[PDB]
RNA sequence: AAUUGCCAACUCAGAACUGCUUACGGCGGGGAAUCCAACUGUAUAAUUAAAACAUAGGUUUG
RNA sequence: GUGGUAAUGCGGCCAGGUAACAAAUCAAUCCUCCCACGGUGAGCUUUCUUUUCACCAUAAUCCACCUUGGGCCUUUUUACCGCGUUGUUCGGAGCGGGGGCUCAAGAUUGAAAAAUGCAUUGUGAGUUCUGCGCUAAAGCAAAAACCUGGGGU
RNA sequence: CACGAGUUGUUCGGAAACUGAGCACAACGUUAUAUCGUUUUGUUAGGAAAGUGAAGGAACUGAAAAGGGGCAACAGAGAACCUGGGAUUAUAUUCCAAAAAGAAAUUGCAUGUGGG
């Protein structure tokens, strides 16, 4: 598993045809925007809660969005 | 020793160990930046080849062709030899080093003299490789 | 209990002792714990220059 | 009765050398164009010692008379021999500790060993510790040299068979006693299954023949003929002599 | 107290099977294999088998994989030789060339 | 085991898993893409 | 203080295999076990590592000679006819 | 600073008072001599473990 | 191919290296046991016990980048004295001081990872892999496979 | 005792694919008779034991390489995977399904990108 340091690579990497999900994982502190692509699992960690929703919120199209919940 | 500009010496340290060089200029007042003896040398990283007859005169020249550096080295890391290379006061006041510009016209100025000199047929000693 | 008796040094007596002086507490252990300490005191010294090398050295030989 | 161990050895089933740990056979180069009609320059690279042999072998580096290759030996080292040292083999070669040269070259009155007893055999005399030979003189016209052996005879041998000049290395090797049955099992362990040692009285009549008897006894003289047949050879073979000897020791040998 | 047993049906203590203990997130402790290691990059044997300067220890799988940088230096004889050695051979060869030059120099001239 | 899982029935598998009995029979664990309902083909088979 | 009269590197034998054999043995270890003089480097640093192999670890190089000693009476001889023919 | 605080780990030595029904387990009896073999070792699976065999050392033979 | 005065950054054939090898001493990490602080559950409770017991977990694989143990570079040069180990030693063939390059083993920060498991975070003792580089008339298996260079192509 | 069931692997052990103490097929020799001998101290055999790289003008063709073929270690060498599971009556570092509970490593062949 690898990490993203820019939101600019993250969108990249989203957008890469290969990223089958994208799960959210909301954390008492940071949010975890973890994006399941073909050989890796990429992990953003955002500090604000605003920004955070911002890009939540915002447009990620063609991916599948999964709200990470205890089972 | 006694290093004078136009000497020829044998890089015995670092990447270069075991190239040949000449002095172009030398320093023995010891600073802050530079604690040591040291010299400025013009030397060879890539020997020309060998040619053969019944060779193709764009073959010739591809294999003719020759490659310098220019460094300044400590006083221990060579080791001088009884060969010489004329070097004019009018080059080495051409050939100077103060930052990117001045140290890559002065590359191509030395690589320029060094191939004339090569053509020309003088020194083939510095021109051969040392094999060991 | 009988811990922080033993602590206090209750239970430690002539008739009590089954092994040997060496099996109970080595005499190794307490040359190396003692020149160690030695050692450390003199590079202390000679590092805030109470005593030089000259002083130094006679003392680490006969230490 | 039954066999005899002296000949049960000649089987060599269980009798035979214990050589995984050993570096393989010693000996000098091949006799070639270039050692007979001038020299060969080689570098000594490392002294190693070989389970069950007392002497050290060096490992000598040549190069290839006729590939690009390197060529390396393995000989018997002399007494004062190091690592990068050069070593000379040939006609042209001069004279010096390791180097091999042909004996009608060395000098009369010289110390030499890896003699040559016939030319191209690299090397068969004067090998173990600390031994050596001696030239004793040189003859032009049949074109023979005679030595003197370590154990004291004099043999005669071409001119033109080689020697190394020196005495072997590890010398001194038996003067300390062994004090110990354990000292003796790891010197044997390396060469070969022949110790402890039991007695033929101590045997039984069955196995040998001097076993048996209400006390331990050989009943009949101990020295034997040449003539025997095979484990009837026991004792002191063809002796022409017997008991301690009072006065000078000769030469023992045909 | 909790007690161990083998996983990879090799159960000998061999130099080739060393096992260290380990306590997983499920609060177990299990026996993982260790792995061997190297002695690494070394001067030839005969000239004194040093570690050299520069160069990692890797296995083989690990030195298939990587890259040259790791293995060598940029130096001649890279990865073979040291720096001392490097020079040594570099006087040396100078100094032999120029005394046979001069020998057969004076010979030619004794000759003519 | 995979293609002739397909030919016989029209159906794909991802994954097989093997064992010989103690009896000297060779069963088979055949797992069909999810697209496929092991459940459907177990009734036209006639299980 | 000093641990033993006479015995010195025999003691650790005991009582066990006779004086003169013990007395015979102990020169030849003590020999064995020394530092011997290093003809170039100039200094005692010669140490056995087999029955001849003699090592010098300030110059790093072995020389063969000797089995509990360096060099052998015999050897001299040797070289001085050796240096004296050369000298000739 | 040859001074101030804070802290760990056990071991040894000395004293006063007080008690014994000599009270778990575990743990060499000692001395003076004679015979034989120097010593550690091996060795008749199932009646013989020795003073027998081996051994280092000594000598002879090819 | 290309930086650094340097130790050394970074993008057919031939010669070496890994595989590859004893003992002892001393000393890490992992794990086990103990102690001190807290939290959660259960036990004893005529009397006593701020008490007794149990639990408080973190896999492989990856990023970024402080200790202590070797080897080395550059500068100022050591007067038979200096350095250093529990221990048998090192020095003009380069001791010590300043500044650096590199290797081995650890630490830390983070992704994995709470979404899982069950109903905290500090000391002392013991033990492995590891490091401390490498008896003897006994002196430490080999090969495949792989790695680097020298040359030519 | 009767009936019915149970063993799941790219990575774990072996083989594929190492060499050791060793064995003995070929070749040759010997024997009325092979059902005998030699066969690793570099190493068969009086001994012609090599069958394909690059080629150039799609396969064919043939230069350079002394020392025939094979076996012998489930404790030596070698060897790319780890946790959780409420997942069995009995198997599990082998089973779990699109939120693969999940996270990796490695091999072969192809396709795009960048560099060349
Ligand atoms: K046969
Ligand atoms: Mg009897
Ligand atoms: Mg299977
Ligand atoms: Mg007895
Ligand atoms: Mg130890
Ligand atoms: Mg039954
Ligand atoms: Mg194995
Ligand atoms: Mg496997
Ligand atoms: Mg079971
Ligand atoms: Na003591
Ligand atoms: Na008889
Ligand atoms: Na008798
Ligand atoms: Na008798
Ligand atoms: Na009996
Ligand atoms: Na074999
Ligand atoms: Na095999
Ligand atoms: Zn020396």
């Amino acid at each position: 598993p690898r990490e993203i340091k820019t939101l600019k690579e993250f969108l990249a990497i989203c957008s890469r045809k290969d990223a089958r999900c994208v799960k959210v994982k909301h954390n008492p502190s940071a949010t975890k925007f973890k994006v399941r692509c073909s050989r890796y699992l990429y992990t953003l960690v955002v500090n604000d809660k605003k920004k955070a929703d911002k890009i939540e919120r915002s447009i990620h199209p063609s991916v599948k969005k999964i709200a990470v919940t205890a089972r | 020793k006694f290093l004078k500009p136009g000497k020829v010496v044998i890089v015995t340290a670092g990447r270069y160990a075991g190239h040949k060089a000449v002095i172009v200029q030398n320093s023995d007042v010891v600073t802050k930046e530079r604690p040591y003896g040291r010299a400025l040398l013009a030397g060879i990283k890539k020997y020309p080849k060998k040619v053969v007859r019944g060779m193709s005169k764009q073959t010739i020249a591809r294999r003719s062709q020759v490659g310098v550096f220019l460094r300044v080295v400590n006083h221990k890391h060579f080791l001088p030899t009884r060969y010489n290379v004329d070097m004019s006061k009018e080059l080495r006041g051409k050939i100077n080093v103060s930052d990117a510009s001045k140290r890559s016209r002065s590359k191509r100025l030395v690589r320029h003299v060094f191939q004339a000199r090569y053509n020309a047929g003088s020194s083939m000693w510095f021109f051969q490789r040392l094999r060991f | 209990k009988m811990k922080e008796a033993k602590d206090m040094g209750r239970h430690n007596g002539v008739g009590r002792r089954e092994g040997s002086r060496e099996a109970r507490m080595p005499s190794k252990e307490l040359w190396m714990r003692r020149l160690r300490i030695l050692r450390r005191l003199l590079r202390k010294y000679r590092a805030d220059k109470k005593i030089d090398r000259h002083v130094y050295r006679d003392l680490y030989m006969r230490a | 009765g039954k066999t005899v161990l002296s000949c049960r050895k000649g089987n060599g089933s269980v009798y035979q050398v214990h050589g995984h740990k050993r570096l393989g056979p010693a000996k000098l180069r091949i006799l070639d164009y270039a050692e007979r009609h001038g020299y060969m320059r080689g570098v000594v690279k490392s002294i190693e010692h070989e389970a069950g042999r007392g002497a050290a072998l060096a490992r000598v580096e040549f190069r290839h008379p006729y590939k690009f290759r390197r060529v390396k030996e393995l000989m018997v080292a002399p007494e004062g021999m190091f690592t990068g040292q050069s070593v000379f083999c040939g006609q042209k070669a001069p004279l010096a500790i390791g180097n091999v040269l042909p004996l009608g070259q060395i000098t009369e009155g010289c110390i030499v060993c890896n003699v040559e007893a016939k030319p191209g055999d690299r090397g068969t005399l004067a090998r173990a510790s600390g031994d050596y030979c001696i030239i004793i003189s040189h003859n032009h016209e049949t074109g023979r040299t005679r030595l003197k052996l370590p154990s004291g005879q004099k043999k005669s041998v071409p001119s033109t068979s080689r020697a190394m000049i020196g005495i072997i290395s590890g010398g001194g090797r038996i003067e300390k006693p062994v004090l110990k049955a354990g000292n003796s099992f790891y010197r044997f362990r390396g060469k070969r299954n022949c110790w402890p040692k039991v007695r033929g009285v101590a045997r039984n009549p069955v196995e040998h023949p001097h076993g048996g008897g209400n006390h331990q006894h050989i009943g009949h003289p101990s020295t034997v003929s040449r003539h025997s047949p095979p484990g009837q050879k026991v004792g002191l073979i063809a002796a022409r002599r017997t008991g301690r000897i009072r006065g000078g020791k000769a030469v023992k040998g045909a | 107290c909790p007690r161990v047993q083998y996983r990879r049906r090799m159960h000998y203590a061999t130099r080739g099977n060393r096992m260290k203990m380990v306590r997983t997130p499920g609060n177990k402790l299990v026996m993982q294999k260790r792995a061997k290691r190297s002695q690494g990059i070394h001067t030839p044997w005969v000239l004194g088998h040093k570690r050299l300067g520069g160069t990692k220890a890797l296995r083989h799988i690990d030195a298939r994989l990587a890259s040259r940088h790791e293995k060598s230096v940029s130096r001649a004889y890279g990865g073979v030789l040291s720096h001392d050695q490097v020079r040594d051979r570099v006087v040396r060869a100078f100094l032999v060339e120029e005394q046979r030059i001069v020998k057969q120099a004076l010979k030619e001239h004794s000759k003519m | 085991i995979k293609k002739a899982m397909r030919k016989l029935y029209q159906v794909k598998a991802v994954k097989v898993n093997t064992l010989i009995r103690p009896d000297g029979l060779k069963k088979a664990y055949i797992r069909l893409s999810a697209a496929h309902d092991a459940l459907d083909t177990a009734n036209k088979i006639g299980l | 203080a000093k641990r033993t009269v006479k015995m010195g590197v025999m003691g650790r034998y005991g009582t066990r295999y006779g004086a003169n054999p013990r007395k015979r043995a102990k020169k030849l270890e003590v020999s064995q076990h020394a530092k011997h003089f290093c003809s170039f480097c100039g200094k005692f640093a010669f140490r056995r590592k087999a029955v001849g192999i003699w090592r010098c670890d300030g110059c790093s190089k072995t020389v063969a000679g000797g089995a509990y000693t360096l060099s052998t009476p015999n050897n001299s001889t040797v070289r001085s006819t050796v240096r004296r023919l050369r000298e000739l």
